[PDB]
């Protein structure tokens, strides 16, 4: 768990060197684009059952996963989709505001494959609800805050698959 | 906001060889949110509750509970 | 004449649709 | 089920199934035939089941079908009527099965944060199988209603 | 926590006589009440939660508990209200089950006078809300029962009060 | 207010206040008249704002004011302008307060509860803060707008 | 954990569809050889610790495993040996019970061939022990109800092994 | 950092970041170029700084220097400015990521078994980094002065 | 977990024997060394501290671990070395104590190697650290304790390598 | 790998018995219904690409999985495809010979699953190319050929789910 | 591509790249601009290639749009036009990459098993693409019709 | 196993569209990139013995691996050691190349971690010779195609770690 800040510091701090100015760079870096991060997380905490919902309803709803022998049939199973889906959207939030993916395969990617294969959750489909997560949200906050919440996205759907 | 509670606990289901007379009786004291399962806890286990305080709380507050 | 638009899969049990021409007679 | 509640509840408390629970399977394997009776009555006549109760539970509560409600449109219509079909299966499983452990285990535990996260209100699905369950103990005789009307019952009182 | 039974069997204990005839009278009146409180004990878990919004929104809703100033004003004090009046009808109906107010002086009148005074909860309120309740739960599930559940909600008030 | 929040961070950690904290208390007393401008306006114009909000969130959704709907009458209307008000009032609190504790301790606790005794949909709710807010940051400037609506945005997440 | 009417009933709703006629002719299979399985099990509650203690007569006694070096040696071991054959015995009722062995590999065999390799528990000793048993209950309670008894323990002793 | 202090306390609480959290990003994003202007003030003037809390230091505490105690000798007073040219670059991160878990978690967590192990006097270091603390704060403006001695501060508090 | 004595005990009883002339005469070994590891064990317990931060002074202080890259860097892994030399030193004791290296495989280097390997520990510089300790300790307690405190030393130091 | 005929013996062979009446009614029965499965078997063979590509214009053709992005996109997907429902038809035609589906899980059904889930092939789409190939080789065969022919499609489609 | 297959050629025999393949490798990053030259040519104007070669071709091969013809019913013409499409668009994946890697690794390996489970002459198929070759060519300048001459002279060297 | 040119494409067709600007403009990066790719790859190419016998002069010479019980000790170790490390060298010119680091994970990185686990092969000192490498490489071929080395060398290093 580090942000941009921190794995800079901890990259100079392993060198055992002092803060050059490639470090004040991409610190520079962080800090323009930090008030960008702070709108996008208040407008991503503004409608977080309003996104997942959203990609439930483009991605799962209506497919074979919610019809009987599907994964996400019962009402216990679409609830824990739900929580899962929260879960993915909130971290992609939390990596958001950091700057650094760190906390993505540390708390989310770490046995999270080995999980679902145990479970029998498919991957695919959770991967496909994820970009349509990302979609939506992409929508909702704009290109660029869009983008730096896809690359994010894009680093749980890679971990995932 | 925070309880004190004096209660007594028997035990009923078993006889303990050790020395209990800190677990049958004790005052201690319980967070506000914790204080609702635990007079629960204490319902289930038989124990009788003796004395209730909250001189922490404030109690009738809105706002800092 | 073979048409090439996609071909028709019939409802799965439980499907949404199934439920659509009752939902179209009821209230 | 009753079999498998017992067997749980002997099994967590380190002990065979004691006589009493053993004259409660007995006696639910007797009456296995007017459960699977039960169940062919509110199999066989699903179609007026699900219409009937759709037609009055829009007719008690009509704000959900006006635009502005969850079931507004003719596919929201039709999702409703199969969340209603939903149910009435469920009761027929529960209905067989002598206990609520389907019903349950199946469609009751996440009901309230999946029609949270659908924007539905709870209340209307209880007039739902209200309305259901009107129509179904209407259908049968005073025995067989009770027994009915007592899963349709546990369905209500799990949604409030 | 003892039933008719566990009473009659616990009287016949301390005395140390065995079985007599008037304990088999009691047990067989017990017994031809306990087949009508079982459908009634049915119908109050069918209808509770609609039981205990008609018990608040006959007594409590346009008054000045749950307006401001009163302890039922904020959210938080509202959703402690209802659970404690979910609780005291699922206490009186378990005290219908048994025939024995033993578990309403056991588990709910044990240290719930105290703490109503120290949080600074009114009786008055409650006792109106509980009898609200009873009459509520009265003609749902008929006469009888309803007098069953009225003695059981007054011992719940007078242990209140 | 935030010097309640890093009091008591400090506490649970066991520790002095840092020099950051102290910093962002020393702010937060530089921007008291920012703050104070914003819940000014909030109070000058709440009349207007939930007059323009309620009607905006009847023509959105007309399932409350439908029959068979939560807020159906002159008195149930009334009662859900009333709740907006409670719910401006909380969102002026915590404008001034600095942080949502305020809005938090007072009505964001057990509203799911409460509104699903009452039968009221929450949803609806959000949906009612949601135009108070487009309303609110339609009437003030837009930094000030940004910042009332944070707590808006906070109370409608905390919604739904 | 799930008996022949859960199983039936999981896969008609899996399929999402009624239960149609081979489902029916099951349960009434399963609702045929529910008494016989009643009266299996009031016999085998009868006499659990004599099946027991016959099953380590038969097989365990007087060889190398309660000899010195033998993993059922001293009295603490002695003492887990007849647990676990108790163990053996009540979950094989159980099973008997619902008809369907997902209580075995549920809550027996789940960890157990770890467990016993962890420890250096001899496993063909303790099948021995299983098998001997079965041929006790069978001797018990019949021809038909000890088939049925010793398709449960044939289960146990091949996820054992 | 403060983002990290956020992130993780918004973490445990299963919640997003709540918007007085977001607008302390904001003004620790704002104020990072006042930060960036300290932390230049401190390291581009290290050598003197070290050297002159040296000199101050052993003027102060002249018995640690005497033979007897630890830092005897032309190795051992090195090693002794190396440790408070250690405690100011640790400063220096403080200052940059406006927070002191950096310094804390990097150089004061277990200080005391160190120095416990090393035969180390705390309160001669608490008196090393009060004399850093002087001749720093001596270099700077006023309030720039006020935000490194609050990192200052904090080293010589966790120290006693 | 075992001394001298339940050693020899456990080989005559897994023999089935009783206790014959050699177990006698190692018992009297163990009986005679015994006033000997007592004054070793608190001449340690004495110097605990001491012996510490001289086998540090000797070893890994003014190398390059200590420096900025090194593993024993920042004040938590100064304070981690402190403490895992401090462990290392008090088990060297109880085995000493005990007069069999039992504790050692037991509590010590059981997952030690698997642990150092995933922190990125070196193993050859606390194997180094080890061998001063040893080296401390047997300067401090004389010829025969120190050769009696450094087999058990160099058990660890076999194990870790 | 078994027919009916050597599962049959297998069960008599298991039992250590000689062939009973029932064996002996079993292999009647298979006996009367050979002839039947010679001639569906030729006539099946002579209609194989006519079978498999009227199942791809039935279900797989003009849909999503056709156009780009579809699991049936390239040429190389759409050869591998017409590759793998002439394994199913072939392989129900060595079902419908034997009698027995004991080739369809020992040479299909072993590591299909994890085969399609590892590749990413859609379950679903693939079920249905099988059951419309059934449908047409019922139409192809007649009602009772195509009856046991669509009893081993039944068994690929339940084991690929 | 060419780096592909350099690499891959390279990586069999268990070498580096010889300097021959690395000025080849270098030789296509020079030709890449009229690589990508003609790839917007052949982009742009897909259209008339389309449009002008299926006319070409049906006036070529006027059996598989007439009756029994497999191509027939506006929509069997209309299917072919995006069957050309795909080979088109394969073409220009050709032109930019260098090699026919592309082209054959999609749309050439199981093209007979394809179009004979269709029931298509692949010779037809071959006219079309001539025809697409000759109205592509016609729209170039005289190397640039060789270099993408080239590919489309692979696509029907593939057919048959 | 694609460079930059079918990794485009690969995302323009799974798609479904045309090459787009985007797509133009990472072709036109990759077109200006690779003569200097190729000057690299030649010069690196007349290099390899003498990268390699550097990188393990820098690093693992003299050191604890090299000597008795180190990893690296026996000639045949020695000549393994120079193996893997002429292998990472040359899959990272293949990756320099292709502009993509997909044969890094496709046939270095695939099955490396759990040979060099079973092996008793240390990450860390290999992942230091690698680092080493990369140091030496970037001193041959100058800054920028120093860096774009030291991407796919960091790669490799962090899909071994
Ligand atoms: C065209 C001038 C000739 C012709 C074409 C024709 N094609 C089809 C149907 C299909 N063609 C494909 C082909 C491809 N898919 C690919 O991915 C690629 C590589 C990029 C190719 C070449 C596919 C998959 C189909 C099936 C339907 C679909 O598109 O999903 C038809 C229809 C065949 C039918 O039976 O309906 C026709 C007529 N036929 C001619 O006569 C021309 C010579
Ligand atoms: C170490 C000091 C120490 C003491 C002494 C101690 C006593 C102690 N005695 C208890 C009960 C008791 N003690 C008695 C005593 C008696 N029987 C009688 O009637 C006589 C008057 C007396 C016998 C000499 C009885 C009857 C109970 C149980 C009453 C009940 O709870 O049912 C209990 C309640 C829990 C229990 O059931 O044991 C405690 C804690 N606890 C301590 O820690
Ligand atoms: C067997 C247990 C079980 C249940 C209950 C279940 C419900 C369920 N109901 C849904 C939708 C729905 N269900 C309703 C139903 C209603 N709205 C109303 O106003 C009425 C009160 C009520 C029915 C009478 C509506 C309107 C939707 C659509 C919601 C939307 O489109 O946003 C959906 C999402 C679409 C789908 O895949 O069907 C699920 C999964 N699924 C299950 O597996
Ligand atoms: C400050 C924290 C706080 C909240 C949230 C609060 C809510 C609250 N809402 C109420 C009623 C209500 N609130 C509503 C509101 C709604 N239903 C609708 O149709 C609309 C969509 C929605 C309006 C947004 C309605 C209709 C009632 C009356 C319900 C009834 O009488 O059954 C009442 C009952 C009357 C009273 O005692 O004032 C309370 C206490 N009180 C508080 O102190
Ligand atoms: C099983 C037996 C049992 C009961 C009954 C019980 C009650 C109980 N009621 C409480 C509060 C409460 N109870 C009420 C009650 C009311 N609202 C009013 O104003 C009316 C007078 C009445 C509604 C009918 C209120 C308002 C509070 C919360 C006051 C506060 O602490 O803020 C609390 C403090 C913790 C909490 O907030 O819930 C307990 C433990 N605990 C038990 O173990
Ligand atoms: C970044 C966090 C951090 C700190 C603080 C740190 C301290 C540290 N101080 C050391 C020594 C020392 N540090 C001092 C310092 C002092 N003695 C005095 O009398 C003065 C009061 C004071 C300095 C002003 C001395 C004298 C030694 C040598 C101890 C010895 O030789 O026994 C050593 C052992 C030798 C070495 O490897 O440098 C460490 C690891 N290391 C760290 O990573
Ligand atoms: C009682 C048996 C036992 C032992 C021995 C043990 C060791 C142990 N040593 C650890 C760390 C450590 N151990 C060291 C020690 C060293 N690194 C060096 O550079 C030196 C060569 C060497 C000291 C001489 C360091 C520096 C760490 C911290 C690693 C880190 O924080 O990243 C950790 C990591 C978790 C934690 O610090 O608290 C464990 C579990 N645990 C046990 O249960
Ligand atoms: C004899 C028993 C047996 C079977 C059945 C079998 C199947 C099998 N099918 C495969 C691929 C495939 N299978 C399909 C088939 C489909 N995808 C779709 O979209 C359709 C729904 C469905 C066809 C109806 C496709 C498209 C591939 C290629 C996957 C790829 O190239 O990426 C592969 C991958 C390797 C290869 O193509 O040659 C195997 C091993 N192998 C066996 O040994």
């Amino acid at each position: 768990m580090q942000d941009a800040i921190t794995s800079v510091i901890n990259s100079a701090d392993v060198q055992g060197k002092y803060l050059d100015g490639s470090a004040m760079d991409k610190l520079k870096a962080y800090f323009t684009t930090g008030a960008l991060r702070v709108r996008a997380a208040s407008t991503i905490s503004a409608n977080a059952a309003a996104i997942v919902k959203e990609a439930v309803a483009k991605s799962l709803l209506y497919s074979d996963v919610t019809r009987p022998g599907g994964n996400m049939y019962t009402t216990r199973r679409y609830a824990a989709c739900i929580r899962d889906l929260d879960y993915y959207l909130r971290y992609a939030t939390y990596a958001m505001l950091a700057g650094d993916p760190s906390i993505l395969d540390e708390r989310v990617l770490n046995g999270l494959k080995e999980t679902y294969n145990s479970l029998g959750v498919p991957v695919g489909s959770t991967v496909q609800a994820i970009q349509a997560m990302k979609e939506v949200t992409a929508g909702l906050v704009g290109a660029d805050a869009g983008r730096e919440m896809g690359v994010y996205f894009d680093y749980i759907c890679s971990g995932l698959s | 906001r925070m309880f004190k509670i004096t209660a007594c606990v028997p035990s009923q289901s078993r006889i303990r060889t050790q020395r209990e007379l800190q677990n049958t009786y004790f005052t201690k004291l319980v967070p506000y949110d914790n204080w609702f399962r635990e007079q629960q806890r204490i319902m289930k286990m038989g124990g009788k509750i003796v004395k209730v305080q909250l001189a922490t709380g404030k109690p009738g507050t809105n706002t800092g509970l | 004449v073979r048409r090439f638009r996609t071909p028709d899969r019939v409802p799965q049990a439980g499907d949404p649709a199934l439920f659509l021409n009752m939902a179209r007679s009821a209230q | 089920s009753i079999v498998t509640k017992s067997i749980v509840n002997a099994d967590a408390e380190a002990r065979y199934l004691s006589p009493g629970e053993l004259d409660r399977i007995k006696a639910f394997v007797t009456s296995g035939e007017s459960r699977l009776r039960i169940a062919e009555t509110l199999t066989g006549s699903r179609e007026r089941i699900i219409k009937s109760a759709g037609d009055a539970l829009f007719q008690k509560r009509p704000d959900v079908v006006s635009p502005g409600g969850n079931a507004y449109g003719e596919e929201m219509t039709a999702t409703c009527l199969r969340d209603m079909d939903y149910y009435l299966r469920l009761i027929t499983y529960g209905v067989v099965a002598g206990d609520v452990t389907p019903i349950e285990e199946i469609g009751l535990v996440g009901v309230r944060e999946m029609y949270k996260s659908l924007g539905t209100p709870v209340d209307a699905v209880a007039q739902a199988v209200r309305e259901m369950k009107a129509v179904a103990t209407g259908m049968m005789s005073g025995d067989d209603a009770a027994e009915a009307g007592a899963y349709f019952d546990y369905v209500i009182g799990a949604m409030e």
